[PDB]
RNA sequence: UAUACCGCCAUCUUCAGCAAACCCUGAUGAAGGCUACAAAGUAAGCGCAAGUACCCACGUAAAGACGUUAGGUCAAGGUGUAGCCC
RNA sequence: AUAAGUGGUUGUUUAUAAAAAAAUUUACUUAA
C-alpha cells in the first residue's frame, strides 16, 4: 500500500535502535552498530529509473537558444548512468571504510600521551596557540543515583605547556569524555606554574620530595641524558621544557599524586642566583670535563660577603640507601639500565 | 613617536618620584593615635600571622605598633594614588554593617566603586559570565574590613589573589594578611578609625585623579610648542 | 627502520650529516640501536661509517 | 591568560614569571607600580599552625 | 507518560519549530489546523475522502519537492477549490521551482478532478522557535 | 525475536525534580556547593507553576519532565536481525 | 516494649569526521 510507507526519519529511528532499554546500563551488549546513510546523497531530482529527460529538472530548459522537449535516454545510455551511479556510491562507501591512523600514547588503547591540540581561544580574543595538552589520564568513575544507578562520570587528567616554562594540569570531570577534554584543557591554562630550568634543559638542584604517599626522587643530569622517568613524567616534562633529568617514583603511583607532587617540587626549584643572594657569596661550577675551572654561575647582586662559611668535616646529611647501594656497586637489578628508545 | 612620549611623560614619570603625591603628609601618629588605630582585640582573639605588627597587650588588650602602620599606610596610599592616577578601578570592599553607608557615599565621592552587601560567589572568578564578556574587572581592592560577619577572611581576598588583582586592608589582630599585598595594621571597628581610613582613601584618590589632569594639561601647553 | 625506509638515506663514511646525526652531540658517543631503531645490519654499517 | 594559584608563590611573582615566559603579553595596570613600591612584605599564602609544645607568643604585656 | 506528536527534550541542542514545539493539546489554543475544509461540522459529509486526500497530498509534496520543504503543508479548501500552502527552502534553482509548481498542480488537477494552486513561500534556513 | 526497535502507552506521578555551560571547595580523590543581621555559587533550557478548556479567581479536566520497571504491544501499521518460498 | 521466617541463578562501558545541483546570446515583423 502507498499509505503505509513512511518516511527515512521514522524508519532509520526505528531501525538504528539507537533509544530503548538496551542502551540504558548498558543492557544491551552489542558492539556491532549500524550508522544512518543518507539514502538521499547522491539523488538528483528528475532523475529515475526509466531514463527520461525533463527539460528545465532533470536536462537544461533551453538547448542552442531552443527550448528542448521530453526525450528518453537510450536503453544502452541508461545502463551507464546507473553503472555509474554505482561506482560513486561505492567509493563514497570506500571512503569511510578506510581506518584512519591514530598516533598512539603510552599504549595503542591508552589515552595518557596523547595531545589534544592548543586550549581552544578565548572569549577575548585570548590565544594559546604556543601551549600543547597531552593526557594524563582518563577514568571512568561512579556514583550511585536513587533513580539510575550506576551513575558514570568521565576524570580526566590533562597537562598543558608551551616549552618555555610555563605548564599547568587540571581534572575535568563530565559525563562524555570530550566534554571532559575540554573542561580539563581549558581549565589547566588559567593554573600554570612557571617551571625554572637550569641551562633551559634540566632542572637546579636534585629534588626529593613526598606528596602524600607518592615519593619522587629526581636528579639533576648532564646534557644528552635525556629523560629516564617515568612515562607521566616525560610527559610533563617535555610541556615544561625539561631535556635532561632522572626520576625514580616510589610508593604509591597514583598519577595525581604523581602529577601534583611533579608540579609541587619543581615549583620550590632554587635558582642559583636565588642562592647566591641568600648565601651572599659566589656560586661557583666545578665540570670534570672542565678541569678546576671556577665558573661562576651567579653572584650576589647585593654585598658581597667575607666569612667562609664553616666547611663542616662530616657532613650531617641524611642519604638515601638506593643511591648509596648504587654507587657502591651493590644494586644489581636486571631492570635498570636498560636501551630504550629516545625520549 | 608618541609612543616615547605619552609612556615618560605620563606612566614612567610619577614612577621615579619616592613620594609624588605626597601622601604622607595626609596622616601621623598623632592622627592615628587620636583615631584609636592602635586599640586591637583581647589577646585570645589574636592571630600568630598578625604579631609582628603588634606591639604588645595592655591587661590582655592587643596594642597594635603605630610605627608599623605609619610605614605600612603610607606604602598602601602611595599605591592606591599611582593606581587612581592611572585610571585603575578601584573597588571597595567591607561587610561591617555599622558602615555600609559610609563606605558605599566616600565611594560615590571619589568616582569609585563598592562592594559592601552580600558577596555573591563567583563575582570576580567568574566575572565574565555573571557580568558579560567584556567586563573590566578592579585593579585594585581595598578592603576596609577584611573579615566576614562570622569573623571569617572574606572570600574576596582569596579571590582577588587568584585573579591577580592587588589589594589593601585594614588588618585588626584577629585577621589574616597572609595574602593582603598591601596591609596596614589598625583599628577597623572604631567609627573614628574607619572615618580616619575612608578620608585618607578619598583623598589619595581625589588627588591623584586631579594630578592626572594637573599633568596633562602641562601636555596640552607643551603640545602646541 | 629509519635508514630502510628512505633508499635515498646513504650510510656512507662521505655523508658526514647523515652520521653525525647518529652520534650525541654532547659526549660523542654513537648511540645503540635500541636508540634510534635502526635494525642490526645499518647500526653495524653506521658503526662502520662512523669510525 | 593568568595563573589562579594563590598559594604558589604571590601575584608580582606568578605575574612576573608569566611575562617572561611569554604567556601574559601585556604587564597588568599595577606591575609597573607594585615593582617600584613593593610592600615590606611579599604576600604569600601561609598556613597558620597551632604551637604546641613550648612555643608561646612573643607578645609581651605593657607594665 | 504520554508520546503523541511530542518532541523529546534533548540536551538544549535540538532545532524545533513552532508546529513542532506544541503537543495536541494546544491544537486550537496555541495553534491551528494543517488543513481546512467543512467536512468535520456538524451535518456535513465527506469528512473521510477529505482525509485520504489530505494524507496523500503531503506525501505526496514531500517526495516531489526533496529536501525543500521547511514546515508542514497548509492546505485548504474553499468550493471546488484546493489551495497547497509551502513553506519551502532557497536552495533549488527558481527554474527547478518553477517546473514543480506547474507539474504538481496540473498532475493533481486531473487526479483530484479540481483547480488545485501552491503557493511557495521560500525562507533562507528553517525558522527555529525554540532549541530544545 | 517487544530482550534490536519506531509508533502509541502503563507505572511511580494522589511526584518536583532533571539540568547543559561555568565558577569554587576538597593538598586539584570518589564527590561536594547550604545560613538573608547570609558563610560560594551563577545558571540558559525542560518539568512543576503560569496560561488556556468547561459554568468563575473555585472545582473538574488537561498537563505532568528526566528517569525507573530490558514493564505492554513484531497480531494497528512500519521495521533491524534470523527464517519460509510447491 | 507481643509476634514479623524466607527469596535458585545471572549481569554492564575499546573511542571522531564532514558533499553539492546552477546560469552564452538582455525587443520585434520582415525579405532575397
Ligand atoms: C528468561 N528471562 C530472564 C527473560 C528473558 C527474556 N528474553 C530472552 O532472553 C530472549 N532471548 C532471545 C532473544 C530469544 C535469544 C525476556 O524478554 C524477559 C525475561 C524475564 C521476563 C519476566 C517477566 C515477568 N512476568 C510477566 C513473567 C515480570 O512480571 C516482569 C517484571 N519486571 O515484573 C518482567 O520483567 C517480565 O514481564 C519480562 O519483561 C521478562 C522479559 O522481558
Ligand atoms: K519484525
Ligand atoms: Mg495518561
Ligand atoms: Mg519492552
Ligand atoms: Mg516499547
Ligand atoms: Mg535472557
Ligand atoms: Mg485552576
Ligand atoms: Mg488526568
Ligand atoms: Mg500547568
Ligand atoms: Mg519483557
Ligand atoms: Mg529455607
Ligand atoms: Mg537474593
Amino acid at each position: 500500500s502507498f499509505f503505509t510507507k513512511l518516511t527515512a526519519d521514522e524508519l532509520w529511528k526505528g531501525a538504528l535502535a539507537e533509544t530503548g532499554a538496551g542502551a540504558k546500563k548498558g543492557r544491551g551488549k552489542r558492539t556491532k552498530k549500524k550508522k544512518r546513510k543518507d539514502l538521499n546523497r547522491g539523488q538528483i531530482i528528475g532523475e529515475g529509473r526509466y531514463g527520461f529527460l525533463w527539460p528545465g529538472l532533470n536536462v537544461p530548459l533551453m538547448k542552442n537558444g531552443a527550448v528542448q522537449t521530453i526525450a528518453q535516454r537510450s536503453k544502452e545510455e541508461q545502463e551507464k548512468v546507473e553503472a555509474d551511479m554505482i561506482q560513486q556510491r561505492e567509493e563514497w562507501d570506500r571512503k569511510k571504510k578506510m581506518k584512519v591512523k591514530r598516533e598512539r600514547g603510552w599504549s595503542g588503547n591508552s589515552w595518557g600521551g596523547i595531545s589534544l591540540g592548543p586550549p581552544d581561544p578565548g572569549p577575548c580574543g585570548e590565544t594559546y596557540e604556543d601551549f600543547d595538552t597531552r593526557i594524563l589520564e582518563v577514568r571512568n568513575v561512579f556514583t550511585m543515583t536513587a533513580k539510575e544507578g550506576r551513575k558514570k562520570s568521565i576524570r580526566v587528567l590533562v597537562a598543558v605547556g608551551n616549552g618555555k616554562g610555563a605548564a599547568g594540569f587540571s581534572i575535568g570531570k563530565a559525563t562524555d569524555r570530550m566534554d571532559a577534554f575540554r573542561k580539563a584543557k581549558n581549565r589547566a591554562v588559567h593554573h600554570l606554574h612557571y617551571i625554572e630550568r637550569y641551562e633551559d634543559h634540566t632542572i637546579f638542584h636534585d629534588i626529593s620530595l613526598r606528596f602524600k604517599r607518592t615519593h619522587i626522587k629526581m636528579k639533576k643530569q648532564p646534557k644528552g641524558y635525556g629523560l629516564r622517568c617515568h612515562r607521566a613524567i616525560i610527559t610533563i616534562c617535555r610541556l615544561i621544557g625539561i631535556k635532561d633529568m632522572y626520576a625514580k617514583v616510589s610508593g604509591s603511583i597514583n598519577m595525581l599524586s604523581l602529577t601534583q607532587g611533579l608540579f609541587r617540587g619543581l615549583s620550590r626549584q632554587e635558582t642559583h642566583q636565588q642562592l647566591a643572594d641568600k648565601k651572599g657569596l659566589h656560586v661557583v661550577e666545578i665540570r670534570e670535563e672542565c678541569g678546576p675551572l671556577p665558573i661562576v654561575v651567579a653572584s650576589p647582586r647585593g654585598p658581597l660577603r667575607k666569612d667562609p662559611e664553616p666547611e663542616d668535616e662530616v657532613p650531617d646529611v641524611k642519604l638515601d640507601w638506593e643511591d648509596v647501594k648504587t654507587a657502591q656497586g651493590m644494586k644489581r637489578s636486571v631492570w635498570s639500565n636498560l636501551k630504550r628508545a629516545a625520549t | 613617536e608618541d609612543s616615547t612620549d605619552f609612556n615618560d611623560k605620563i606612566l614612567n614619570e610619577p614612577l621615579k618620584h619616592s613620594d609624588f603625591f605626597n601622601v604622607k603628609e595626609l596622616f601621623s601618629v598623632r592622627s592615628l593615635f587620636d583615631a584609636r588605630v592602635h586599640l586591637g582585640h583581647k589577646a585570645g582573639c589574636r592571630h600568630r600571622f598578625m604579631e609582628p605588627y603588634i606591639f604588645g597587650s595592655r591587661l590582655d588588650h592587643d596594642i597594635i605598633d603605630l610605627e608599623q602602620t605609619a610605614t605600612h599606610l603610607q606604602l598602601a596610599l602611595n599605591f592606591t594614588a599611582h593606581m587612581a592616577y592611572r585610571k585603575g578601578i578601584i573597588l571597595f570592599i567591607s561587610r561591617n554593617r555599622q558602615f555600609s553607608y559610609l563606605i558605599e557615599n566616600m565611594a560615590r565621592d571619589c568616582g569609585e566603586y563598592a562592594h559592601t552587601r552580600y558577596f555573591r560567589g563567583g563575582m570576580l572568578t567568574n566575572a565574565r559570565l555573571l557580568f558579560g564578556p567584556t567586563v573590566r574587572l578592579p585593579d585594585l581592592i581595598i578592603f576596609l574590613h577584611t573579615l566576614n560577619n562570622i569573623f571569617e577572611p572574606h572570600v574576596a581576598v582569596r579571590d582577588a589573589a587568584k585573579m591577580n588583582i592587588p589589594t589593601v586592608g585594614i588588618v585588626d589582630t584577629n585577621c589574616n594578611p597572609c595574602l593582603i599585598t598591601y596591609p596596614v595594621p589598625g583599628n577597623d571597628d572604631s567609627p573614628l578609625a574607619v572615618h580616619l581610613y575612608c578620608r585618607l582613601f578619598q583623598t589619595a584618590i581625589t588627588r591623584a585623579k586631579e594630578k592626572r589632569q594637573q599633568v596633562e594639561a602641562l601636555y596640552r601647553l607643551q603640545g602646541q610648542k | 627502520c629509519p635508514i630502510c625506509r628512505d633508499h635515498k638515506l646513504h650510510v656512507d663514511f662521505r655523508n658526514v650529516k647523515l652520521l653525525e646525526q647518529f652520534v650525541c652531540a654532547h659526549t660523542g658517543i654513537i648511540f645503540y640501536a635500541p636508540y634510534t631503531g635502526v635494525c642490526v645490519k645499518q647500526h653495524k654499517r653506521l658503526t662502520q661509517a662512523i669510525q | 591568560a593568568g595563573s589562579r594559584l594563590e598559594t604558589v608563590g604571590s601575584i608580582f611573582s606568578r605575574t612576573r614569571d608569566l611575562v617572561r615566559a611569554g604567556v601574559l603579553k601585556e604587564k597588568p595596570l599595577w606591575f609597573d607600580v607594585y615593582d617600584a613600591f613593593p610592600p615590606l612584605r611579599e604576600p604569600v599564602f601561609q598556613r597558620p599552625r597551632v604551637r604546641y609544645g613550648k612555643a608561646k607568643a612573643p607578645i609581651q604585656d605593657i607594665w | 507518560k504520554n508520546r503523541a506528536a511530542r518532541v523529546r527534550v534533548s540536551k538544549g541542542d535540538k532545532p524545533v519549530t513552532y508546529e513542532e514545539a506544541h503537543a495536541p493539546h494546544y491544537i486550537a489554543h496555541r495553534k491551528g489546523w494543517l488543513s481546512l475544509h467543512t467536512g468535520n461540522l456538524d451535518g456535513e459529509d465527506h469528512a473521510a475522502e477529505r482525509t485520504v486526500e489530505d494524507v496523500f497530498l503531503r506525501k505526496f509534496m514531500w517526495g516531489t519537492f526533496p529536501g525543500c520543504l521547511a514546515d508542514q503543508l497548509v492546505l485548504k479548501r474553499r468550493g471546488n477549490q484546493l489551495e497547497i500552502c509551502a513553506v519551502v527552502l532557497r536552495q533549488l534553482s527558481p527554474h527547478k521551482y518553477y517546473f514543480l509548481v506547474g507539474y504538481s498542480e496540473t498532475l493533481l488537477s486531473y487526479f483530484y478532478k479540481c483547480p488545485v494552486r501552491l503557493h511557495l513561500q521560500t525562507v533562507p534556513s528553517k525558522v527555529v522557535y525554540k532549541y530544545l
